[PDB]
């Protein structure tokens, strides 16, 4: 009784064992702004459909 | 031949160059790689890119700009970002310490030991060029490295390039709304050590843009991105007329000849109003007429200093797109009839004029509309001054109990500067006051 | 590249220092082991402020653990995420100075205050840049006030220009806990007004107040305590770790909270807390965490945000959002509680947004407030020292390890002194 | 509405909130007790007498000035300074006037003593003991040799309420001050301690004077 | 262990200590001669975790020959004692032979 | 964007509000989880009317429940579709009510009012239209009675100009089950008649008419008695949630069925209503809807609207019908019963058609009738008062907690005003 889950998320203690890798997570981190906004566009191939 | 040597102090200014840069990019063609697409093309002319560009022989269009940041934070993400390749390695200059909110800490001890590689840097990138059109400097009035490097990195140029010409892309803090505590000292101070080494100063405003983006663009939520994105718009509309071709013409030089009247008033506000999204931009006729009253409606600045509390003194009106020279023409004539749009009596000739046929560049994922005209105004207004009046308020109340002081007295900076500034502030007061009546 | 060297003193101060160093750990995927298991490149990017690289891997904390019970060290090895720690930097005594401020400072404790200085010298000199000193330490007690400000002194007279912050659990009455607590209290802040940069004033009464309130949590015991802390530890230096829009380091922090070299006891606040059963019936937007930042249910500091104007309040926000929120938000949490913030500074609100948020929450912020009513904590504690001064009970042994009444009396008067500079600073007028 | 702040009904499209209490910096603090100088004084003892006279009295002392023991007698001829029920306010500060003007050297060694009675009467903010206190500070430094520079590391402390009051003089236009001669001014008074504490202080004294009071600058 | 003129890996003995009373564990470390690493407690008194799902370890699944992992640290089981295994055995365990 | 804030005091509020929040999530599509299982976009179209975002896409209903006694907490979280309320919005005294409206009004429902207005301005302060609150309630407990009139009085004190709407259960002489009735019923009406905008009496003596003869139902029971309510409830507030040919929200119902501000007390009527055994005989058409509607024993309280006059009647029909017809059908019945109508308003029927009907019912109704015959109820209320009011029998209890014979008196007194009102505009002459 000495020790509980966090009070922030109350997210469950973890064992820590890497069996799977880090990447595999039910809470991952977060992503720049500028990373998600400013992204690399398509351009134009040329074998597309005609616009109406 | 032409050129444009950009620079990009602080945080908000790396980011506004991040914008800029990414619209200049989408602009030519030019990949965020480096390279030309070499299997599609989008047609400018084989010298329309060499205001911000050059040409390696290889095919790598290095562009320009001097982007500097005391902390290293937003310098190396612009680094491990899509634009990684596009810059020069040397171009992106970074400390280690922040200036945290310092004039004293941007103008005094930190920014010195980078003053000298930045300048190196500078020079290289002048050497480069052939026949130099400006520098355009992208900062806030904000605080430490967009108030006191900047304002060290200007007396620095006007020591060494003194004849050529000075843009100040600058983020003029909101009357109401605030981020940091300090920024009205730090905007005085950066007003007193930028106002006898400027050229010319455009303003721009955060909360002004917030509203902006809210009533035209219909978001409620926008960030950064949201309004460097429009920043980005007003600097290419500002500077398309030496890239691209069309009617009447202005390069960086008329900006002071035709917008300055005296060597103090420098600070022209910024006013974009096609902005409009893809819901409503077919729905709508955007004549000349139109896109001309809806930027002088007061409503559209992009300061929030309403200037019908002043006269205006000069408007340079910049045209980006399918307008007519007489359109144009007669906008000018309609709105000069109206009564609530106020001018000088010593100024009855207050407008310059010029058009591109280039129309605007969307940027995908953006909030603006492809649209045939643009209108991009420079008014330098008398109303300005009710936003330094507040500004000098703040500074007295701050200033009277001795606050936020001892950072400055105890890391360089003589007391007796404070002041200094505050005297030339308030010398800039009476000065609008004057030219005003 | 800004490194941040972290110290431990006390045994609250070292069980605070081993929830911290579980928490963010947590949120830079350090295993227990030691290893770096995430998932993301900006996860490590910034992972030199806190943290050392081990050859074959491993991350060692760039802490400094403190005390003179052993038997701290053996519970602070043996707890969760404790063989993290390397074992060199877990300098001991063995007299267990255990609630005796002259002990922890004059006698056998300072002969330990030169081995620390030389393990905290040779982790600040591995460092191409530092920002500054964190400690965590408790006010009431012998280890955590005496060596702790020693400490803070002599970290001070030797690095005068790099910044450093504590963050001071202060005493409070209704938990009691200690008879020698008021003079530990007493003794400790006239050493922390003139020589620590900043410094974050906890009550543990405020946070079992939170945890019953607005937490309900039934049991809360320590370790949710030390959760709060370590929570609001971690938000404070989040922009000198993650980047994102407008942010502020620990420098850009002091500067624009603090106006005079003396007003800079602040009090913290973590405000994405809400109970476990509602928890998903909840939408977090900067509304409501603007809602739960200024409300004195959830700040952690035992006196009331009523009784006294906010000087400088400071939010680092942390999450992908909307800086005209934010900006609306607080300019609209000034105008319409005007009464509360002082009007000699137009603009009473530092801003702070990062857009990387904890592990699991979409949205958090962290409130610092630069409050007058510290006045009030300063004041309790005060009068119970001049209480139990009027009749210099418990005394002899402060006076048996060799100090004077003339250094209570200085002690004493330096706190009135620091109580009527606040109230000055309240009560001032417009112009 | 009548709402507390900081809350939901704070934040309505009707209501008002309410102001917070003041801690009053700026009020007068009464003492609960009499100081050790009503305690000390009819019980006997001071060879002090009043020779009655018209501007103020004087003190006839019924042993040598210079020869008394100040550690003794000041620092609690200091403690006289905080009341006003007077026979005793003149006995107070007449007799710091005339002692530290008779006095010497002695005066520099009892400085460490010398704050706790000076700190206590200026803690209580009575708008007529305070100017005599301040006109006890203005002749201290003057008094003897090498003097203000014992007080260099007491600026800490007798400096707390002289920031407070600095700003306490009147905005009367042109209107003759006839209050000029009974020097009772505190936003003047608090000026001239600080230029005296300048002027008869060492060299890093400027930089603690200007710790404490931030809108000062050099004389 | 990386970087060693003496080994390149290490084996550090370990009792573990399971009390029945709260269902808790506690590591300790038998303190071998001239180590020069600092041995002890290694995990105090307390309920280690088992899954990510809140899943605490119990004795009903630790026997002989296995491998419990308790906080990144994969411990593996030699052998009982004499009133545990007679317990475990009460209780209904297989007690798969000591190695 | 028009939004309506639900609270239901008491056991009998609850146990109404609970197959009223049943009711709206399965014709919203909204599992007892909270997620949207529902096909067309119409549910989604007005959501924000009953519900709020919160994080998953989860709907949170917008609604209060208060009771002092705690167990209906617990009978509320056994009914389905109980996991969806919020539980912060769970505000429960730990005492009992005592059947006592002094009790109620006076002490500890008068000590939880505070909370319950901070969660009620905390759930309004979620709105940007806020069209008005809908209380459930029973005049014949204490926190129906007493603590629901003390919620009335706070919230129109807060908000002056917002719509009230409160469904209220009258007593019944024939049904009863309480002995203090009378008192309870007449100290609530006496704070119904000048705090709320509009009321809906519902009696339980009609209720179990209703259901024993329109319905032919063995075991009626108070599941079917709430949800008979319920769609009462739901229907009148259609208009504002689904789009229609003609719409009429709660303001628009109390423009038209106003006449007078202390005569807002109108009785309510659902159609159709139907047995097992008259499936078959059943033409489904919209007279008969109208019929059924205009029946003096479908009538959703026990006064006879034959004994009285119509001031107005208003009729809210959903489904797909015409213009003409329903026109008509409001026409020809007041042509032919034109002696139950008033000669000194012309037209007096309000008229409104939602296109979407309820889910599972082809065509519904919803008849409200502010009409003088319901003075019968406050008549037999009044009387029942005076009887055991001339020898003050259980007055004890509520003068020992703190009420007055003069309040008494006065309520009392008020209420015979409001008869005396409806009498002489029943016996009210044109010329
Ligand atoms: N339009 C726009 N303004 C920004 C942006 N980022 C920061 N700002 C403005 O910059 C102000 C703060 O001053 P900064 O220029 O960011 O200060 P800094 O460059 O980070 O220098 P230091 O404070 O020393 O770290 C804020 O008030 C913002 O209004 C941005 O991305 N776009
Ligand atoms: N928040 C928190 N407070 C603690 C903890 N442990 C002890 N304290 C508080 O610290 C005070 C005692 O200080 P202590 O750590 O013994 O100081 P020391 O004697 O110098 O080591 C007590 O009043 C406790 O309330 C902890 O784990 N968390
Ligand atoms: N129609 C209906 N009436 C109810 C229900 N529950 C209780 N009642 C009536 O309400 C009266 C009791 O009121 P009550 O809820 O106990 O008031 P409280 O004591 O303040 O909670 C009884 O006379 C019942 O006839 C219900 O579920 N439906
Ligand atoms: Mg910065």
């Amino acid at each position: 009784h000495a020790y509980n889950v966090e009070p922030i998320s109350f997210h469950p203690g973890s064992p820590f064992k890497n069996t799977t890798p880090g990447t595999w997570t039910n809470r991952p981190t977060g992503n720049s702004i500028m990373k998600t906004d400013f992204l690399p566009s398509q351009q134009p191939s040329g074998d597309e459909r005609l616009p109406a | 031949m032409r050129e444009c040597i950009s620079i990009h102090v602080g945080q908000a200014g790396v980011q506004i160059g991040n914008a800029c840069w990414e619209l200049y990019c989408l602009e030519h063609g030019i990949q965020p790689d480096g390279q030309m697409p070499s299997d599609k093309t989008i047609g400018g002319g084989d010298d329309s890119f060499n205001t911000f560009f050059s040409e390696t022989g290889a095919g790598k269009h290095v562009p320009r700009a001097v982007f500097v940041d005391l902390e290293p934070t937003v310098v190396d993400e612009v680094r491990t970002g899509t634009y990684r390749q596009l810059f020069h390695p040397e171009q992106l200059i970074t400390g280690k310490e922040d200036a945290a909110n310092n004039y004293a800490r941007g103008h005094y001890t930190i920014g010195k030991e980078i003053v000298d590689l930045v300048l190196d840097r500078i020079r290289k990138l002048a050497d480069q060029c052939t026949g130099l059109q400006g520098f355009l400097i992208f900062h806030s009035f904000g605080g430490g490295t967009g108030s006191g490097f900047a304002s060290l990195l200007m007396e620095r140029l006007s020591v060494d390039y003194g004849k050529k010409s000075k843009l100040e892309f600058a983020i003029y803090p909101a009357p109401q709304i605030s981020t940091a505590v300090v920024e009205p000292y730090n905007t005085i101070l950066t007003t007193h050590t930028t106002l006898e080494h400027s050229d010319c100063a455009f303003m721009v405003d955060n909360e002004a843009i917030y509203d902006i983006c809210r009533r035209n663009l219909d978001i409620e939520r926008p960030t950064y991105t949201n309004l460097n994105r429009l920043i980005a718009q007003i600097v290419s509309s500002i500077t398309a007329s030496l890239r691209f071709d069309g009617a009447l013409n202005v390069d960086l030089t008329e900006f002071q000849t035709n917008l300055v009247p005296y060597p103090r008033i420098h600070f022209p506000l910024a006013t974009y109003a096609p902005v409009i999204s893809a819901e409503k931009a077919y729905h709508e006729q955007l004549s000349v007429a139109e896109i001309t009253n809806a930027c002088f409606e007061p409503a559209n600045q992009m300061v929030k200093c309403d200037p019908r509390h002043g006269k205006y003194m000069a408007c340079c009106m910049l045209y980006r797109g399918d307008v007519v020279p007489k359109d144009v023409n007669a906008a000018i004539a309609t709105i000069k009839t109206k009564r609530t749009i106020q001018f000088v009596d010593w100024c009855p000739t207050g407008f310059k004029v010029g058009i591109n046929y280039q129309p605007p560049t969307v940027v995908p994922g953006g909030d603006l509309a492809k649209v045939q005209r643009a209108v991009c105004m420079l008014s330098n207004t008398t109303a300005i001054a009710e936003a330094w009046a507040r500004l000098d308020h703040k500074f007295d109340l701050m200033y009277a109990k001795r606050a936020f002081v001892h950072w400055y007295v105890g890391e360089g900076m003589e007391e007796g500067e404070f002041s200094e500034a505050r005297e030339d502030l308030a010398a800039l007061e009476k000065d609008y006051e004057e030219v005003g009546v | 590249m800004r490194e941040i060297v972290h110290m431990q003193a006390g045994q609250c101060g070292n069980q605070i220092g081993a929830k911290f160093w579980e928490v963010i750990s947590d949120e830079h995927g350090i295993d227990p082991t030691g290893t770096y298991h995430g998932d993301s490149d900006l996860q490590l990017e910034r992972i030199n402020v806190y943290y050392n690289e081990a050859t074959g891997g491993k991350y060692v904390p760039r802490a400094v653990l403190v005390d003179l019970e052993p038997g701290t060290m053996d519970s602070v090895r043996s707890g969760p995420f404790g063989q993290i720690f390397r074992p060199d930097n877990f300098v001991f005594g063995q007299s267990g100075a255990g609630n005796n401020w002259a002990k922890g400072h004059y006698t056998e404790g300072a002969e330990l205050v030169d081995s620390v200085l030389d393990v905290v010298r040779k982790e600040a000199e591995s460092c191409d840049c530092l920002q500054g000193f964190q400690l965590t330490h408790s006010l009431g007690g012998g280890t955590g006030s005496g060596m702790g400000t020693l400490l803070i002194s002599k970290i001070r007279e030797e690095y005068p220009d790099r910044i450093m912050n504590t963050f001071s659990v202060v005493p409070s009455p209704k938990v009691s806990d200690t008879v020698v607590e008021p003079y530990n209290a007493t003794l400790s802040v006239h050493q922390l007004v003139e020589n620590t940069d900043e410094t974050y004033c906890i009550d543990n009464e405020a946070l079992y107040d939170i945890c019953f309130r607005t937490l309900k949590l039934t049991t809360p015991t320590y370790g949710d305590l030390n959760h709060l802390v370590s929570a609001t530890m971690s938000g404070v230096t989040t922009c000198l770790r993650f980047p994102g829009q407008l942010n502020a380091d620990l420098r850009k922090l002091a500067v624009n909270m603090v106006p005079f070299p003396r007003l800079h006891f602040f009090m913290p606040g973590f405000a994405p807390l809400t109970s476990r059963g509602s928890q998903q019936y909840r939408a977090l937007t900067v509304p409501e965490l603007t809602q739960q930042m200024f409300d004195a249910k959830n700040m952690m500091a035992a006196c009331d945000p009523r009784h006294g104007r906010y000087l400088t309040v400071a939010a680092i926000f942390r999450g992908r959002m909307s800086m005209k929120e934010v900006d609306e938000q607080m300019l609209n949490v000034q105008n319409k509680n005007s009464s509360y913030f002082v009007e000699w500074i137009p603009n009473n609100v530092k801003t702070a947004v990062c857009d990387i948020p904890p592990r699991g929450l979409k949205m958090s912020a962290t409130f610092i407030g630069n409050s007058t009513a510290i006045q009030e904590l300063f004041k309790r504690i005060s009068e119970q020292f001049t209480a139990m001064f009027r009749r210099k009970a418990f005394l002899h042994w402060y006076t048996g390890e060799g100090m004077d009444e003339m250094e209570f009396t200085e002690a004493e008067s330096n706190m009135n002194d620091l109580v009527s500079e606040y109230q000055q600073y309240q009560d001032a007028t417009a112009e | 509405l009548k709402a507390e702040g900081f809350t939901t009904k704070s934040r309505m499209k009707n209501a008002v909130v309410v102001a917070p209490p003041a801690a009053g910096a700026f009020a007068e603090k009464p003492l609960l007790q009499g100081t050790s100088f009503r305690k000390f004084y009819n019980r006997g003892d001071f060879p002090i007498a009043l020779e009655h006279d018209t501007k103020g009295n004087k003190i006839a002392w019924k042993v040598e000035i210079e020869k008394l023991d100040y550690h003794h007698y000041l620092p609690m001829f200091f403690d006289g300074l905080c009341e006003t029920t007077h026979p005793y306010e003149f006995f107070a500060r007449q007799g710091v006037h005339d002692m530290l003007e008779h006095g010497g050297s002695k005066i520099l060694p009892v400085i460490p003593q010398l704050i706790i009675p000076i700190k206590s009467a200026l803690n209580m903010k009575n708008r007529m003991v305070l100017c005599t206190t301040l006109k006890v500070l203005q002749h201290l430094v003057v008094s003897g040799e090498n003097v203000g520079e014992a007080l260099v590391p007491y600026y800490r402390q007798i400096l707390p309420v002289l920031n407070t009051f600095k700003n306490n003089n009147l905005n009367s236009g042109d209107s003759i001050d006839y209050g000029q001669q009974r020097r009772e001014n505190i936003g003047d008074l608090i000026h001239e301690v600080l230029v005296a504490f300048e002027k008869k202080g060492g060299d890093d004294a400027f930089i603690n004077i200007k710790y404490m009071v931030p809108t000062h600058e050099s004389s | 262990v990386h970087e060693s003129p003496s080994e390149y890996f290490r084996v550090r003995p370990v009792i573990l200590y399971y009390y029945l009373e709260d269902d808790s564990i506690s590591v300790i470390e038998p303190h071998v001669e001239n180590s020069g690493m600092p041995q002890g407690k290694l995990i105090k008194r307390m309920r280690l975790p088992k899954n990510d799902q809140g899943d605490h370890w119990h004795w009903k699944d630790i026997n002989l020959n296995i491998n419990v992992t308790f906080y990144g640290k994969v411990f593996h089981i030699t052998d009982c004692d004499r009133w545990t295994s007679d317990f475990m055995a009460s209780e209904g365990i297989e007690l798969n032979a000591p190695v």
